[PDB]
């Protein structure tokens, strides 16, 4: 009897293909996402700055009335 | 490029384990006499090479 090492009935395949998914996101849509978040930040910052301008006007009234 | 060095050297550590199981030496296995290969592989190596592949 002989006890070498052949492949047992043959061997299965091994792929050799370059797996790169090119994901992606359709980058014009990523520009849309970035400009949307940018404009969201601008609108919220705009509202908060103008209300802090209101309260700073109240501080101006404080220094005006308190002075004499 | 620090890390892929170590990834592929872990794979090479498997390959030095294969050289060890073939002959015994880590790196400088002589093992190839003029007149063909000497002292052939132990039973249970080709399936390990299949797994590594």
């Amino acid at each position: 009897v002989k006890q070498d090492m052949p492949p047992v009935g043959g061997y299965g395949p091994i792929d050799y293909k370059r797996n790169l998914p090119r994901r992606g996101l359709s980058g014009y849509s990523m520009f849309a996402v970035g400009i949307g978040a940018l404009l969201f930040g601008y609108w919220s910052m705009m509202r908060w700055n103008r209300e802090r301008r209101r309260l700073q006007i109240e501080d101006f009234e404080a220094r005006i009335a308190l002075m004499p | 490029a620090m890390t892929p060095f170590f990834w592929m050297f872990e794979e090479r550590e498997k390959m030095f384990e294969f050289y060890e199981r073939v002959s015994g030496a880590r790196m400088h296995a002589a093992y190839v006499r003029p007149g063909g290969v000497h002292q052939d592989l132990p039973l249970g190596l080709m399936d390990d090479i299949y797994e590594f592949s």
